[PDB]
């Protein structure tokens, strides 16, 4: 839990609208060129989002924003980035060690989630740097101090994400949704490709991608951002932590009953706010 | 202009063909 | 049911012991919303 | 005339289970009544063309 | 026979010129077949059940039992059984479902208090201890423990919470220290209007029958067909294709042709369904495919008969059925109503109402005289 | 009832248990046939 | 909490009226071996 000292800059957060994303499959049934209305925690269409900038400046300045946010019926998460400074999440109650708290993390070779109760520093992040500047690597050391009566672990889903290149931009639109239904935590996920900058317009619907039966009570959560040691923008000769330019927007799920549209394909390729 | 009738016809629900065809209406008329 | 008010049934029970008689009450209100819609549709048909 | 219908009892309510069948011999003719009644619409949309 | 079929659907002896809706025809499943996944592993029942130490009662353990075969036969080897009282489950079809999920919730409570542990009950360990959801669905288990939970001196080590400002929400669990406050005057320690929420249970083998400690696990369920994961000890029999069989996919029971499907079911979707909410298609436990559902043929039977006085033959519709099909089901005796009508090869015509069995159909054209439909009719003539 | 499949409420409660599920569906399914049943015959009417 | 109870052939029966019944009293002097109310939900005893 040691955090070299920078010039951080106090979190400001921007809004913008969420137009049509955010709808995910709610069931694992199959349907075929139906119409599906369906009592849900969805993010409303059109819903008005979070926005937040994880950027180092050239000044020295570096804006590491990790607030703390709520997690209320389900939270829908965005993120564009290139450098996967974004690498997970807490959940929590109290965020210490007298409550059970859930943390997901990407390894750089697995993905970890863990259910203890951690003592978690006050701003807990993932090390990144460089060994005999010849290897690449993450440490944990920066998250936790201790881990305790641990009740669920889960290392899985050898996937490194974002691999196909920066060919639009980032080729890493990198949406999720968490839930918390009947102490199930699920997570649904899409990697869309982005035609444009931040935030295009369109639909897709976020498969599921896994269903954690934790059991835990989540009321509060935050991101996880990883500090690189030095040696990311070339011509810099500027010895200190350095992260990469990261966009994410959160945005909150509220029950909602939806139309949606399942194509003879099994997909859904648009849906109707019944509410809006 | 007369799956949804699949479905009807899979519990209990049959349709019964009409004792005239579209044949022998057209020939009435 | 014990009372023909909703406000009162659900204020006199735990939710257990409420749906038995919230359920009386939906069965007994639906056979007379069904009543009244049949015999609606029989004079529409005598009044066309 | 109308699309002539036909209507199975057990196979709706009961389908193919005999225990729910037996139940429902306990509420008397209402199936006799109902297959009645939609026979006696079948033959009157022949009657009708 | 058909006519003695008609003359119990008219309720006399006497049948007129005319054609009488008499039945159902269904054909019936050849085989059963059960798909259950590769477990093999033993839950840890005997973990929970026979573990050395168990929790509080206000600090219940909870364990997860997922990926095994629920084999419940080993329960009944080291219980006694005092109480085994299943909510929303028979118990004896217990070996014979699929959970999602399985919860142990262990813990120790008095003689006296079982009662208390079940939904809608009242009572200090039931309020303040552990309640149960309205809704709940699973099994209690609860059996003596006094000659490994009790002491001479008494076992303290056992506490339960007596005092607490609101009743307990299902499945919370509340382990606080803090000291019970009756009124608005705060408390700083024990004294005037403060009690600890938490008394010791002393167990003693020397207290009676209703006080001697009692070991009670809640095994909580979630039966639901899609996750299917943990089943009862059933073994698997092969699939069969194109055949009305009684198909068992892991809990789920139904009868049925399956046959291949061209549905491309993605990932995480397990099985379809119509836009009516009829299953549809399912996904195979073992060889992962994607088999259409579709229900054992099934129709209407109908009697033509020239009048009883006129004649005892009888003609047999069965409504909105191919020949081949009917043909296939008497040769493979099938079809529900067992009194099959002799057939000539001749007898056997394809309307579009149906296969027609005992009539001659000829090329001229009469006035119709019993309705059979599509524009064809049948009457008694030489 | 606790779900609308014959088949599942028939392999989750024994015989006494389950007869309560099974009349609870035998009763809408009743009134979901006899709803048919008299709209039908209204629309007979009228088209007769 | 009164210093003699009547023999059961004998119940003593008293009149509670005209009075605010705070029923948390209750939970005071009471170990609460049986507390089944019938036809009222306890918890909500003080709303009504
Ligand atoms: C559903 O998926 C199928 C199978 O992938 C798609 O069918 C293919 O369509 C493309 C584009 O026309 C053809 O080149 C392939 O030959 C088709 N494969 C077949 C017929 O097996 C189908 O297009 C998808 N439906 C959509 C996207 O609406
Ligand atoms: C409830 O108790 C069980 C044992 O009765 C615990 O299960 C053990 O969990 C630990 C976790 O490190 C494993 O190493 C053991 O193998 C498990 N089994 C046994 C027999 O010890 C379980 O963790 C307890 N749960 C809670 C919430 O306290
Ligand atoms: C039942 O017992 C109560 C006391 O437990 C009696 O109430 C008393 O009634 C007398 C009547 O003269 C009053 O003076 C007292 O103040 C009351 N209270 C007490 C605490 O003594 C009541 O009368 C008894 N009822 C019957 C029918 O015997
Ligand atoms: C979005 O929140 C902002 C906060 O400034 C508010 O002005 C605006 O009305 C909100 N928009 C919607 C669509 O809720
Ligand atoms: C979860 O934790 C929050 C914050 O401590 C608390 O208010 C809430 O009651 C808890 N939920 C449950 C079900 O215990
Ligand atoms: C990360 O993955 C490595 C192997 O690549 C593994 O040995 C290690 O335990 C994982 N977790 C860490 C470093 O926290
Ligand atoms: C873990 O459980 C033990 C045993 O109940 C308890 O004493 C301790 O406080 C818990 N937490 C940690 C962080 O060890
Ligand atoms: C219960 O029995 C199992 C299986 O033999 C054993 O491993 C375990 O130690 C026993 N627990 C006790 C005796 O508390
Ligand atoms: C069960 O085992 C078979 C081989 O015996 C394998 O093909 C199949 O995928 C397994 N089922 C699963 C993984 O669900
Ligand atoms: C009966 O089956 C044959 C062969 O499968 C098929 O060609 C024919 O169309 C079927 N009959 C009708 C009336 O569809
Ligand atoms: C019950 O307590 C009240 C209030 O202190 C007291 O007046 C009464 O005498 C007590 N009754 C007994 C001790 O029988």
């Amino acid at each position: 839990c040691v955090m070299p000292l920078f010039n951080l800059i106090t979190t400001t957060q921007s809004y913008t609208n969420s137009f049509t994303r955010g709808v995910y499959y709610p069931d694992k049934v199959f349907r075929s060129s139906v119409l599906h209305l369906t009592q849900d925690l969805f993010l409303p269409f059109f819903s008005n989002v979070t926005w937040f900038h994880a950027i180092s400046g050239t000044n020295g300045t570096k804006r590491f924003d990790n607030p703390v946010l709520p997690f209320n019926d389900g939270v829908y998460f965005a993120s564009t980035e290139k450098s996967n400074i974004i690498r997970g999440w807490i959940f929590g109650t109290t965020l210490d060690s007298k409550t059970q708290s859930l943390l997901i993390v990407n390894n750089a070779t697995n993905v970890f989630i863990k259910v203890c109760e951690f003592q978690f520093c006050n701003d807990p992040f993932l090390d990144v740097y460089h060994k005999n500047n010849k290897s690449w690597m993450e440490s944990e050391s920066g998250v936790y101090s201790s881990a305790n009566n641990c009740t669920f672990e889960y290392v899985s889903q050898p996937f490194l994400m974002d691999l196909e290149g920066k060919q639009g931009n980032f080729k890493n639109l990198r949406e999720f949704v968490f839930k918390n239904i009947d102490g199930y935590f699920k997570i649904y996920s899409k990697h869309t490709p982005i035609i444009g900058r931040d935030f295009p317009q369109g639909f897709s619907a976020l498969e599921p991608l896994v269903d954690l039966p934790i059991g835990i009570n989540i009321t509060r959560f935050q991101t996880l951002l990883a500090l690189n040691r030095s040696y990311l923008t070339p011509g810099d000769s500027s010895s200190g932590w350095t992260a990469g330019a990261a966009d994410y927007y959160v945005g909150y799920l509220q029950p909602r009953t939806f139309l949606l549209k399942y194509n003879e394909n099994g997909t859904i390729t648009d849906a109707v706010d019944c509410a809006l | 202009t007369l799956d949804l009738i699949c479905a009807q016809k899979f519990n209990g629900l049959t349709v019964l063909p009409p004792l005239l065809t579209d044949e022998m209406i057209a020939q009435y008329t | 049911a014990i009372s023909s008010v909703l406000n009162d049934i659900l204020s006199r029970l735990d939710p257990p012991e409420a749906e038995v008689q919230i359920d009386r009450l939906i069965t007994g209100r639906l056979q007379s919303l069904q009543t009244y819609v049949t015999q609606q549709l029989i004079r529409a048909a005598e009044i066309r | 005339s109308m699309t002539k219908t036909s209507v199975d009892c057990t196979m709706y309510i009961c389908g193919d289970s005999t225990e729910c069948s037996n139940l429902l011999l306990q509420y008397g003719s209402f199936c006799t009544q109902l297959k009645r009644a939609l026979t006696g619409i079948a033959v009157e949309q022949d009657k009708n063309t | 026979d058909p006519l003695s079929e008609t003359k119990c659907t008219l309720k006399s002896f006497t049948v007129e010129k005319g054609i009488y809706q008499t039945s159902n025809f269904r054909v019936q499943p050849t085989e059963s077949i059960v798909r259950f996944p590769n477990v093999t592993n033993l839950c840890p029942f005997h973990e929970v059940f026979n573990a050395t130490t168990f929790a509080s009662v206000y600090a219940w353990n909870r364990t997860r039992i997922s990926n095994c075969v629920a084999d419940y036969s080993v329960l009944y080897n080291f219980a006694p059984f005092f109480a085994f009282k299943c909510y929303g489950v028979s118990p004896t079809k217990l070996n014979d479902l699929c959970f999602t999920n399985v919860y142990a919730d262990s813990f120790v409570i008095k003689g006296n208090e079982v009662s208390q542990i079940a939904p809608g009950q009242t009572g200090n360990i039931a309020d303040y201890n552990y309640k149960l959801p309205d809704d709940f669905t699973g099994c209690v288990i609860a059996w003596n423990s006094n000659k490994l939970d009790s002491k001479h001196s008494g076992n303290y080590d056992y506490w339960y919470r007596s005092l607490r400002k609101s009743k307990l929400k299902p499945f919370e669990r509340d382990i606080s220290t803090e000291i019970y406050q009756a009124g608005n005057k705060p408390c700083k320690g024990k004294g005037p209007n403060c009690y600890f929420p938490l008394q010791s249970y002393g167990f003693r083998p020397t207290y009676g029958v209703g006080h001697q400690p009692y070991r009670v696990v809640v095994l909580s369920f979630e039966l639901l067909h899609a996750p299917a994961t943990v089943c009862g000890p059933k073994k698997s029999t092969n699939l069969v294709k194109n055949k009305c069989v009684n198909f068992n996919f892991n809990g789920l029971t139904g009868t049925g042709v399956l046959t291949k499907s061209n549905k491309k079911f993605l990932p995480f979707q397990q099985f379809g369904r119509d836009i009516v909410d009829t299953t549809d298609a399912v996904r195979d436990p073992q060889t992962l495919e994607i088999l259409d559902i579709t229900p054992c043929s099934f129709g209407g039977v109908s009697v033509i008969t020239p009048g009883t006085n006129t004649s005892n033959q009888v003609a047999v519709l069965y409504q909105g059925v191919n020949c081949t099909e009917v043909s296939v089901a008497i040769h493979a005796d099938q079809l529900t109503p067992t009194w099959r009508v002799y057939s000539t090869g001749s007898n056997v015509f394809q309307t579009r109402a149906g296969c027609l069995i005992g009539a001659e159909y000829v090329n001229n054209s009469y006035e119709c005289d019993i309705p059979i439909g599509a524009g064809i009719c049948a009457s008694y003539q030489t």
